[PDB]
């Protein structure tokens, strides 16, 4: 499902 | 497994109140507390939320900002696979909005634009001149909106020219709110449920 951070 | 469908619920309403809260914290120019609500909802990510239009189009916005956050970092990387810089996964992400928001050409190519000109730029100013070079060649050579800048850019790198006007009266601050009020002009602007729900508790 997102990747926000790094 | 009733159950699920209320974590599913609140999930959604936790999701959605830290997105709300993590906005306000960018247009305030807060962007520790950004950050810090940003692994809020990065842990939140791995639970069920069921779905909604809503959410993965909070999630893009979400992700592009926290990369434009991050641009300034270049040790950042949002692919370890891939050797992008922050800022040329923010224009990767922007694409994905153009595509699965369903917009033209012509809404997104300014803000596109600011962000190609700030991946470069960024680069520039950590004399990392052969990813400029790199980002250059790759994202203003074909743009046609970018072509005075490509002129410009191209000979600050060959000469390593730090002390340009178009780098040194570059902001990022001005560039970070640019493309905030970009993103959340295609955003729905309803207070989050569990905002309201704390007015009435607090009365």
């Amino acid at each position: 499902x997102f990747x926000l951070a790094p | 497994a009733g159950e699920a469908r209320l974590e599913e619920a609140v999930n959604r309403w936790v999701l959605k109140f830290y997105f709300h809260e993590a906005l306000r914290a960018f247009r305030g120019s807060r962007y520790g507390d950004f950050r810090q609500i940003r692994d809020i909802m990065q842990a939140l990510l791995v639970r069920p939320l069921g779905k909604e239009h809503t959410v993965s189009r909070l999630l893009r916005v979400m992700q592009c900002l926290s990369r434009i956050e991050e641009g300034e970092n270049l040790d950042c990387s949002f692919d370890m696979e891939a050797e992008l810089t922050p800022l040329e996964s923010a224009i990767n992400v922007l694409e994905m909005i153009k595509t699965e928001f369903t917009l033209t050409e012509a809404v997104v190519e300014s803000s596109r634009k600011l962000v190609k000109e700030a991946a470069v730029i960024i680069c520039i100013k950590n004399k990392e001149f052969e990813k400029a070079s790199k980002i250059l060649k790759k994202h203003m050579s074909k743009d046609p909106t970018t072509q005075k800048l490509r002129n410009d850019l191209l000979n600050i790198i060959r000469e390593k020219n730090l002390a340009h006007p178009v780098i040194q009266n570059f902001s990022y601050e001005t560039f970070q709110q640019k493309m905030l009020r970009f993103l959340e002009s295609h955003l729905d602007d309803a207070e989050p449920y569990l905002l309201t729900m704390a007015k009435k508790a607090l009365k």
